[PDB]
């Protein structure tokens, strides 16, 4: 739901109101622990309402799955127990920011550097980091490298220096070659 | 007459024209008559004192100069820190060697007309190696240099 400021007003939701309302239940049990017909009972709700309630309030770390036996209360019984790095580098006066750029890729070696750990790194904007990448690349000194992390494919950079022997590099030409195998050997 | 075209030419010539009349108008002659220099404020440091200020490298690389349409020379050069190679007979160019990179750069000022003799002020850095991050002061020591060029008359 989306509402301009002037006509923001905090909706209620049903199970949220009635898992207070059972926050209030068992925060006011003196052992924080009721079972779940009486807590159904103490608000007339149906079991396909509850459990819902039930699981919300297990998974908003509220409550616990607990079960207690019957002379525990007073047969086992099902019960709801209520619970509640890249350094940057110090950009030198007598050296272009090309060569200060390779320098800290060459520091981060076999395990390579993002554009963005780069930008962060060399303390400059997003559209001159990346006009430094691009020419790195062209220059040959970098090579780049994709890799899937989260929900962004992400390039590395590596120097040509460890770039075939870097870890993104083996991987990639492992499962190329994998891959040019097993469409090979798929019938034409 | 130089092989350039009289258009290209044309500018530079105008800029000499220029130039001598802005400084006949706005140079001058003599300024900050109080700070003459003392030699009792020029303390000459003996060798063991001078030392730690010297830059650091005390031979130049190895190099050769090749001079278009002469023959190759052949040699590598190479000169001490502080002293020079002697300038071409006919071409007079000449490379001396600062013992580190240099870094800063200008030529003595001297009025139009005094054919005087030239010097060039310069500093080198004392370690070929060093490079300073710019966000911090330094205050280490160094040497600023002072070295004679002639007057380059023909």
């Amino acid at each position: 739901l989306l509402l301009l400021n002037r006509f923001h007003v905090d909706r209620r939701s049903k199970y949220d109101i009635l898992m207070e309302k059972l926050s209030v239940m068992l925060s006011t049990r003196t052992n924080h622990i009721e079972t779940l017909g009486k807590l159904r009972e103490e608000l007339g709700l149906c079991e396909r309402t509850f459990k819902r309630l039930y699981q919300y309030m297990l998974n908003a770390g509220l409550a616990k799955v607990v079960s207690l036996r019957l002379q525990e209360i007073h047969v086992m019984v099902r019960c709801l127990k209520l619970l509640k790095t890249v350094p940057p580098v110090d950009i030198v006066f007598e050296r272009d920011m090309l060569t200060q750029t390779y320098d800290l890729i060459e520091r981060r070696g076999t395990k390579g550097i993002s554009q963005a750990e780069i930008r962060v790194a060399m303390n400059v904007g997003k559209l001159e980091a990346r006009m430094l990448c691009r020419l790195l690349q062209r220059f040959k000194v970098v090579k780049g490298f994709m890799e899937d992390e989260g929900r962004q494919r992400t390039t590395k950079y590596i120097s040509c220096v460890f770039a075939e022997e870097s870890d993104l590099s083996r991987q990639y030409q492992r499962e190329k070659a994998r891959s040019e195998l097993l469409t090979t050997v798929s019938l034409a | 007459p130089n092989g350039l075209p009289n258009h290209i030419m044309a500018p530079v010539w105008k800029c000499l024209h220029l130039t001598k009349d802005f400084r006949e108008q706005k140079h001058s002659y003599w300024e900050f008559a109080e700070w003459i220099p003392l030699a009792w404020k020029w303390h000459l440091l003996s060798e063991l004192e001078a030392a730690p200020y010297l830059p650091q490298e005390e031979k130049s690389p190895l190099f050769s100069v090749q001079r278009e349409g002469l023959p190759e020379d052949g040699t590598l050069y190479r000169i001490n820190r502080f002293s020079s190679i002697t300038a071409h007979p006919e071409r007079w160019d000449v490379s001396f060697f600062t013992g580190g990179p240099l870094w800063a750069l200008d030529w003595c000022p001297v009025p139009e007309g005094a054919g005087a003799s030239q010097y060039v002020a310069l500093f080198s850095s004392p370690d070929m190696n060093e490079t300073h991050p710019l966000s911090q002061l330094h205050s280490g020591p160094g040497l600023l240099q002072l070295w004679g060029l002639g007057t380059l008359q023909q």
